[PDB]
């Protein structure tokens, strides 16, 4: 059915380059500009640079050229057009590979024998073809696949701030996340470089890259290749989960790099600055980049989705979080105040919450005591820190013994529950029993949130 | 050879420049005035002219130089004073007799009067030669001892000839290079584009540190050989006592000081005070100057040249670390480095995205921060060098919110951010510890379990500590603090006795101008063991007012531990640190 | 009806956290005055006793 | 500035410029800025703005060959008494030091109503102190500077909190910025304080606390000016 690959389409070479504009090159005398098509530039040292084009006219093309545009020369700079937008060489055998912003594998090793060649951007779900998420993808971290389970297909993602360790729990997740088949895929936009050989390192030596199709993308890489990187993490995942009936769970990171680099495309054209110098169109990308994932009907696969943010000043009013958390199903908040005191994953409950916890915490999912459990340590967590605030202000003494249990378990709960290692693999069985280790210092009378026959059976 | 066509301000286009390249240098004016072509329109190029560009005159002749922003490295450059562009200041001044810079001053970056002493390396006639290798060494100072002579990368083939050892200048030829059958003449020093970045094999992770020397950012906040750290720009003393900690202790080979935007008499105070420093890594006592190459850009200078200091630095720092040297670069206003490039994007037209600054604001600085890191330089002999990046940004609205802050911290490892209330106080450094972080921790763990194993469960207790206490304080001033536990006491008052003895010290005093690592740990096991020494105490059932009564000479002498002096030997010191923790036990018995 | 700031992000923030503080302190100090009602009910009983 | 210039650097005397109104200047600058229909920067203010008022300020110091300098004074009005304003921010980027002219300190009626926590000086700490002016500058300045701070914090907090709340620190700082506005600060025109009158008056403030408290002082200097 693929026939149609056994074809020769000869390419153009334009030397005609009517001016340089910061990454624009105009080109002149153009044939037939499509628009969003890779074109090859050559340097007039011979190096060949890849180039996108952002804006088409009437022989005219704005190629927007990765790698900036020094060294573009008006009079010797030849401009190869590949009558095609960006494609990825898909195949079931992309796992266990590392690739680089623009689909090129960095670890040493061949280039993927294809399977197709998919269009990056995609095509919108039909939302007929999209079925509720029903079980949880478990992942190791206790406190997420605790409190704030993760269903298979919805979009949950992690606020975090600019030093806490969201990429050390995301190769966390990525290493220990699996089903209570699996194929994780990991983007990583604009990390710096030590941490993209982090990632490397740790999933090579670890043995996570089996199932990992890893995509990373330096800070010092282009910023049309950031915003290629996310599409390119999502065509993949489209393709294993939707084409192959695997699970997924694309674990996107620095979304604010991403949307960084859209501010970074979107002023290399004439594109006014919206409300904090994002485009007014951020909304629109990361709806797309998110809603590229969920469960379908035919098909017996599902993408799930960790954006893993990055706030800049630790405010969720910022349009970063604002969008992110209007398009996602769920909020995992990272804290500065649980990073200062040691405490890893610095993960704090209280604003975290997965919208479609109660899917996946079930019966024939997890444990039939998940939610119930989840539900009590929140409540006593929410009153383990009020009599936190409340004993330097009524003393230790005065404070009940609804309070003085309370301190203890949140004493308990941080420092042994929420502070996981962070190679140590908790399952959510090991993880609840954990839970009501620390549940069990109440007596039975307390714990009210949690259902009689439960609380009878479980205690 | 095109010509001038339009003029307004630094920005000035050139006609009939066809054939021409972006970011390349070209000779404006008949003065030759230094500019880069950063837009090109058909035959139009325009330029920003890296002088005063008052008096060019349509007409006036463009000369291409067909190179871009060209940087000279070799021999000569590891004493010598910058402008933003490798301008010798010391040498302008030789030879222009005079206390201003002409215009279209066309003096040598690298000095050619001067004959440097050459041994060859193994390399010999016939062997195969590629980019980065080493053919020689140069005795430049006691401090630099082999300036060792590295081929050009991207240049290779057979050495045809290479010279024998003798005093040989920058201009005589040194090695020759057939190649493709043409031979190639290299000289003791290539010049590198300062946008390119240096080639290495593999970048290294970075895993011993760099000891600035203060005892906050040492032990909280600790960072790497060739890592990034962002200090706080001029308000608190961390970056001023943190520059000359780091030029005089940090155990960098080489240091790079890049003042981009840096005020005209604070500048002065750099090339007047680094003369004057002295370091005792040697057996005698050297120079810093031997040892660092000072980028001065003031605010005076040309946006142009101020936006290139921060390349001509750290390409300087990537040769010498592709020589196999630790090198610490300090970028000087990296925020007055963005106000420059957002400058430029005003005058080329350009669409600013967040509060005037560039899109590309964020790309630019990741491009620079990510020249940094330990690297395997390229070519034999198999050598590995380091570049850290320590880069100041200006608090801008008494906050880290600017956008060139966000980018930073983005972008950046390490981030010692600043505290208004602690500066305000006099408190020095003033590094605030709930913003400030460093992802180096980790990483550092392994030296750390090497050297001094309980330093990470030290400062994580500390970190905790401070934490608490700053929860705690916030309940203090909203509720009156009559009512407090033992043990929340406890927390108070040793959280205060850690900011007022071991965060704070003074970089001018003998005692704690640098202290090293091992004083540090030190100082972590005292504080420590007094703040776990006096819970364990209120948890038996003693009283905190009695017993702070009663241990008023053991809290002094944990206080003291500050004034304890660095210069008596890690061996000496600590056993008084040994001695003073061991009556410390005791005097907790009553 | 408000406080003489300078429309600034930093300010913003600032008035914010001052919020945040104001409210923290607040829930504080009505369930400090609830608690010492009570032991002032207990004082109170104890008084006619 | 190029006046000053020819009589510091060529008659070799030593000028003191007191430009005044650099914010008329910069509002000059927009204005030209404004028809010239180019890319305007923060506020309209011309995106140069930091080169312009760079090459004005910069124009101040001393140089190796000549004895004679310019000792610039430039006058600058916020517009609505905002640090952030586009031309106090430059101004404070590029001059050296700031004099902040309070209007809280003109409204209680001080004169002079400088405020001396925005108030900064870079060459302040090496043109200071060590037999310069007396060895007690340094850390006597520092001293007054944190417990400044110290008393305008405790002002808001007994403002916001009860009275009573307020340490036994803070309420001796209260009273220290009491005196501290009051006398030291509050300066009749014509006095001409000497420095060394300046820091005998700023001891007799420190003397207020007990010796114990005087934390940002050297202990030797605290014995032996105590």
């Amino acid at each position: 059915a693929v026939e149609q690959g056994f074809n020769v389409k000869p390419r153009l070479n334009y030397n005609t380059v009517s001016g340089v504009n910061g990454p624009l090159v105009i080109l002149e005398k153009v044939k037939f500009p499509r628009y969003n098509e890779i074109v090859n530039l050559t340097l007039p040292d011979g190096t060949v640079r890849q180039g996108q084009v952002l804006e088409i006219r009437g022989d005219r093309a704005i190629v927007q050229v990765f790698e900036g545009t020094s060294g573009i020369d008006v009079k010797k700079t030849t401009v190869e057009f590949t009558g095609e937008s960006l494609r990825i060489p898909v195949s079931e055998d992309m796992l266990g590979r590392i690739f680089d912003g623009s689909g090129r594998p960095i670890d040493n090793g061949p280039k993927v024998f294809a399977e197709d060649y998919l269009d990056i951007n995609g095509s919108p779900i039909n939302p007929y073809a999209r079925i509720y998420p029903e079980e949880m993808i478990s992942t190791g971290v206790s406190a997420i696949d605790t409190m704030n389970s993760i269903a298979r297909g919805q979009k949950i993602p992690i606020f975090s701030a600019s030093g806490l360790p969201h990429n050390e729990i995301a190769a966390q997740i990525c290493r220990q996340a699996g089903l209570v088949n699996f194929s994780i895929v990991f983007a990583a936009m604009g990390v710096n470089l030590e941490t993209a050989r982090f990632f490397k390192q740790d999933f090579e030596e670890n043995g996570s890259l089996e199932r990992t199709s890893l995509f990373l993308n330096l800070a010092n890489d282009p910023t049309i290749e950031r915003i290629i990187t996310p599409r390119l993490a999502l065509t993949t995942a489209e393709y294993l989960a939707y084409q192959t009936e695997r699970h997924v769970l694309t674990i996107l990171t620095d979304m604010s790099s991403y949307a960084d680099a859209l501010r970074e495309v979107s002023a290399a054209r004439e594109e006014v600055p919206g409300r904090r110098g994002y485009p007014g169109y951020m909304y629109t990308d990361l709806s797309t980049i998110y809603e590229r994932a969920g469960r379908v009907e035919g098909r017996n696969g599902s993408i799930t989705q960790i954006p893993i943010l990055t706030m800049p000043n630790d405010d969720i009013t910022h349009p970063i979080p604002d969008l992110t958390g209007y398009i996602t199903e769920g909020q995992i908040f990272v804290d500065r105040q649980l990073h200062n005191k040691g405490i890893y994953p610095p993960i704090n409950v209280l604003p975290s919450l997965s919208r479609l916890m109660k899917s996946a915490i079930g019966e024939g999912m997890t444990r039939k005591d998940h939610g119930d459990v989840s539900n009590q340590l929140y409540a006593k967590y929410a009153i383990g820190k009020d009599a936190a605030a409340m004993k330097a202000v009524v003393g230790e003494e005065a404070l009940s013994i609804e309070d003085k249990l309370s301190l203890e378990f949140l004493e308990k709960f941080e420092k042994t529950f929420i502070t996981q290692g962070a190679y140590e693999d908790r399952t959510v069985f090991e993880s609840l029993d954990q839970a009501w280790s620390l549940l069990r210092i109440y007596p039975k009378e307390m714990l009210n949130r949690i259902s009689p026959k439960i609380l009878d059976e479980f205690y | 050879y095109g010509a001038i066509y339009s003029v307004s301000g630094p920005v000035v286009i050139a006609e009939n420049m066809i054939g021409c390249a972006m970011y390349e240098l070209v000779k404006v004016g008949h003065d030759n005035l230094v500019g880069e072509v950063i837009r090109i329109d058909g035959d139009k190029a325009t330029i920003q002219v890296y002088e005063e560009t008052a008096g060019l005159t349509v007409g006036d002749p463009v000369l291409r130089t067909g190179k871009p922003l060209s940087v000279e490295l070799g021999p000569g450059l590891m004493e010598t004073i910058y402008d933003g562009i490798q301008r010798p200041l010391k040498a302008i001044k030789e030879e222009s007799q005079s206390i201003y810079i002409p215009r279209g001053i066309d003096t040598p970056a690298l000095d050619r009067t001067i004959k440097w002493q050459f041994t060859p390396g193994k390399f010999q006639v016939g062997d195969h030669i590629s980019g980065g290798d080493i053919y020689g060494s140069v005795f430049e100072n006691s401090l630099i001892s082999s300036h060792k002579i590295l081929l050009p990368p991207r240049s290779r083939g057979t050495i045809t000839w290479i010279a024998p050892a003798g005093e040989y200048t920058l201009d005589e030829k040194i090695l020759e290079v057939e190649f493709d059958g043409k031979k190639s003449d290299f000289t003791l020093y290539h010049t590198w584009p300062v946008r390119v970045p240096r080639p290495v094999t593999e970048k290294l992770s970075a895993d011993y540190p760099l000891l600035t020397g203060q005892r906050v950012l040492d032990a909280l906040f600790p960072c790497v050989q060739g890592g990034t750290t962002c200090i706080p720009g001029a308000f608190g003393c961390g970056k001023t006592v943190i520059s000359q900690s780091l030029s005089k202790y940090s155990n960098s080979d080489a240091i790079i000081y890049v003042g981009c935007g840096e005020r005209g008499n604070e500048m002065a105070e750099v090339l007047m005070e680094f003369p004057e420093l002295y370091t005792e890594m040697s057996g005698t006592k050297e120079p810093i100057m031997k040892r660092t190459t000072l980028v001065a850009n003031t605010s005076n200078m040309p946006v142009a040249a101020r936006e290139a200091s921060i390349y001509t630095g750290i390409t300087l720092a990537e040769y010498f670390r592709d020589q196999g040297k630790n090198v610490s670069m300090i970028a000087d206003s990296s925020s007055r480095w963005a106000e420059a490039l957002r400058e430029i994007s005003g005058r080329l037209g350009e669409m600013p995205a967040d509060q005037g600054f560039p899109a590309y604001l964020g790309a630019k600085l990741a491009s620079f921060y990510e020249r940094a890191g330990k690297a395997v330089a390229l070519g034999s002999p198999d050598r590995t060098g380091s570049v850290s990046i320590v880069a100041a940004v200006s608090p801008a609205g008494g906050d880290f919110s600017d956008p060139v802050t966000t980018a930073t911290l983005g972008i950046t490892q390490v981030f010692w951010g600043l505290d208004k209330k602690l500066a305000q106080r006099k408190h020095f450094p003033s590094i605030n510890t709930s913003v400030s972080y460093s992802k180096y921790t980790n990483v550092l763990n392994k030296f750390y379990d090497s050297n001094y194993p309980e330093f990470p469960v030290l400062r994580d207790r500390m970190k905790e500590i401070l934490s608490n206490a700053e929860e705690l304080e916030q309940v203090v001033q909203l509720v009156g603090k009559s009512a407090l536990s033992d043990s929340d006491k406890i927390t108070l008052d040793v959280a205060t006795l850690i900011k007022e003895d071991f965060l704070q010290q003074n970089g001018y005093s003998t005692y704690d101008a640098f202290c090293p690592i091992w004083k540090t740990f030190d100082m972590m096991r005292a504080f420590i063991s007094y703040h776990d020494e006096a819970q364990k105490a209120v948890a038996n059932g003693a009283n905190w007012s009695k017993l702070a009564d009663s241990t008023g000479d053991v809290k002094h002498a944990v206080s003291s531990s500050k004034f304890f002096e660095p210069s008596r030997g890690e061996k000496e010191v600590h056993g008084e640190f040994e001695k003073l923790l061991s009556t410390m036990q005791e005097r907790f018995a009553e | 009806n408000r406080e003489q700031v300078f429309p600034t992000r930093m300010t913003l923030g600032l008035m914010k956290t001052k919020l945040k503080g104001a409210n923290q302190g607040y829930s504080l100090l009505k369930r400090k005055s609830e608690a010492l009602t009570k032991r002032f009910r207990d004082i109170t009983k104890r008084i006619d006793d």
